[PDB]
């Protein structure tokens, strides 16, 4: 089996600039009919994954000029001339020449920008959800840079661990930042036993790392 | 006797025939021809067709004739030639010109 | 107008086999090579097999000798992959992909769900406002298996709009949350409505969110 080790894994790029992917195969790539069968595809999220190029440097029809493709051999290179905001997504490298045909890791390529400090939005758990059974308090991370952000939740100021569960967005394509999600998930019994409700926020974006809480009940 | 399939011409239109792409194919037996538009396939009609004009033997000669071709027909053909004995793809530039020939 | 449509969502219990379909359009099927690829978040995208629909000759990733097996509907320009004695590991997204050694042309995939567990309809929960913007949307809570589709006013509001990943709980239950930040002047006149989907469960809930 051919190996198609893709490098780097993330590509941080600035808009208007060039990003340059990097596939390197564990066996020539060309064919014996002298063809060297490696192609590269974009997958924008939630879709299925789009030809670019085919062929180490053919533009599939409807491509933009802004890309473009090198190499031979095992080294190969994919490049974006001014990359713009619908550049977002997975680039994959593929190759065709021997079988089983074989995919490399993907490269996710991320939009460079200014530092966005996360604003916090606490939420207690609805009554309708509370008559049932469980409790959940939700965290909410809006438009922040970069992805790198730390949650702690703090009931009655003691720490919780291994009670919640966080989820990220993929990067927006408008403001470039990201979204956190970490709900924290505990029985009816358990959240009336307690009252403070935290949730401690770390960024790069904050000098302090900022808390929002609420009083179980109470407004 | 049997052997798989090798493009020994393909070249972009000439001067006394601009709407036609020429190709020469060897194979046994006969090799299925088809052509990609710039990686895309390329659905073949009254306007854009394979023909093999002269068969000598195992060998092919013929044209991907194009009728009344504009600039929007011009780019990356590539043409694949197959059998149950193997593949062989050749692929060439085409720029069109809005008369058949000298 | 060269088209793979593939078929819908399954969820089959472990050890049982299904049979994914793709519809190929726009140009002559039998003429033309079609490929099955796997995507996993942990193996990333795999090469499964080819098939020629003309000749019925298929080439197989040593991988998935004896688990996926191809055929093709002729007449009906129809292009089959059989997945057998199922497991967690099966669970992917397939597409169905051409024509050549380059895939210019994929289906939108086949989610299959590897599990023993029954389909479960979601609970729709208010994540209610307590500044210039504020804060709101809905917790989708409790449903099996994957996908949920979340819109906020019958699609009318799409900006500020951010619809979380789902996970995965203990419980064996997926969690989902979808948020929406407003400007505070508009809470007390403005109706906020997410409209939850669950098609496995043919599931419909309309979620008015409040403040307070």
């Amino acid at each position: 089996d051919v190996v198609m080790t893709q490098t780097p894994l993330s590509l941080p790029v600035s808009l208007g600039d060039q990003a340059s992917i990097s596939c390197r195969s564990s066996q020539s790539l060309v064919h014996s009919n002298g063809n060297t069968y490696l192609h590269w595809y974009l997958q924008k999220p939630g879709q299925s994954p789009n030809l670019l190029i085919y062929k180490v440097s053919n533009r599939f029809s409807g491509v933009p000029d802004r890309f473009s493709g090198s190499g031979s051999g095992t080294d190969f290179t994919l490049k974006i001339s001014r990359v713009e905001a619908e550049d977002l997504g997975v680039y994959f490298c593929s190759q065709g020449t021997h079988v089983p045909y074989t995919f490399g890791g993907g490269t996710k390529l991320e939009i460079k920008r200014t530092v966005a400090a996360p604003s916090v939005f606490i939420f207690p758990p609805s009554d309708e959800q509370l008559k049932s059974g469980t409790a959940s308090v939700v965290c909410l991370l809006n438009n922040f840079y970069p992805r790198e952000a730390k949650v702690q939740w703090k009931v009655d100021n003691a720490l919780q661990s291994g009670n919640s569960q966080e989820s990220v967005t993929e990067q927006d394509s408008k403001d470039s930042t990201y979204s956190l999600s970490s709900t924290l998930t505990l029985s009816k019994a358990d959240y009336e036993k307690h009252k403070v409700y935290a949730c401690e926020v770390t960024h790069q974006g904050l000098s302090s790392p900022v808390t929002k809480s609420f009083n179980r009940g109470e407004c | 006797v049997h052997f798989a399939p090798t493009i020994t011409f393909l070249e972009s239109p000439t001067s006394d025939h601009h709407w036609c792409i020429p190709f020469t194919v060897k194979g046994n037996p006969k090799p299925a021809l088809q052509w990609f538009y710039n990686g895309a396939i390329l659905n073949e009609s009254k306007y854009i067709c394979t023909k093999i004009h002269v068969t000598n033997h195992t060998e092919y000669h013929g044209c991907l004739q194009l009728d009344n071709p504009t600039h929007m027909n011009n780019g990356d053909y590539t043409l694949i030639a197959k059998n149950e004995y193997g593949k062989d793809e050749k692929q060439i530039s085409a720029h069109f010109m809005g008369w058949p020939g000298i | 107008q060269v088209q793979l449509q593939q078929s819908g969502a399954e969820l089959v219990r472990p050890g049982a086999s299904v049979t994914l379909s793709c519809k190929a359009s726009g140009y002559t099927f039998t003429d033309y090579e079609m490929h099955w690829v796997k995507q996993t978040p942990v193996h990333g995208l795999e090469w499964i097999g080819t098939i020629d629909p003309e000749t019925a000759g298929t080439a197989y990733n040593q991988k998935f000798k004896g688990k996926a097996i191809l055929t093709a509907g002729k007449s009906s320009s129809t292009a089959y992959m059989e997945l057998r004695s199922l497991t967690s590991e099966d669970s992917a997204v397939y597409y169905c992909t051409g024509v050549t050694t380059w895939f210019a042309y994929w289906g939108q995939g086949t989610l299959v769900t590897v599990s023993a567990a029954s389909t479960k309809g979601p609970s729709v929960f208010p994540l209610a406002p307590s500044g210039g913007t504020a804060a709101l949307g809905c917790l989708v809570k409790d449903y099996f298996p994957e996908p949920v589709t979340v819109s906020w006013n019958s699609g009318a509001l799409t900006s500020g709009v951010h619809t979380f990943p789902a996970v995965l709980q203990s419980s064996g239950l997926y969690s989902l949350s979808s948020v929406v930040t407003v400007p505070s002047s508009s809470l007390g006149t403005q109706t906020y409505i997410c409209n939850v989907n669950h098609k496995p469960s043919n599931t419909k809930v309309d979620k008015k969110v409040e403040p307070k």
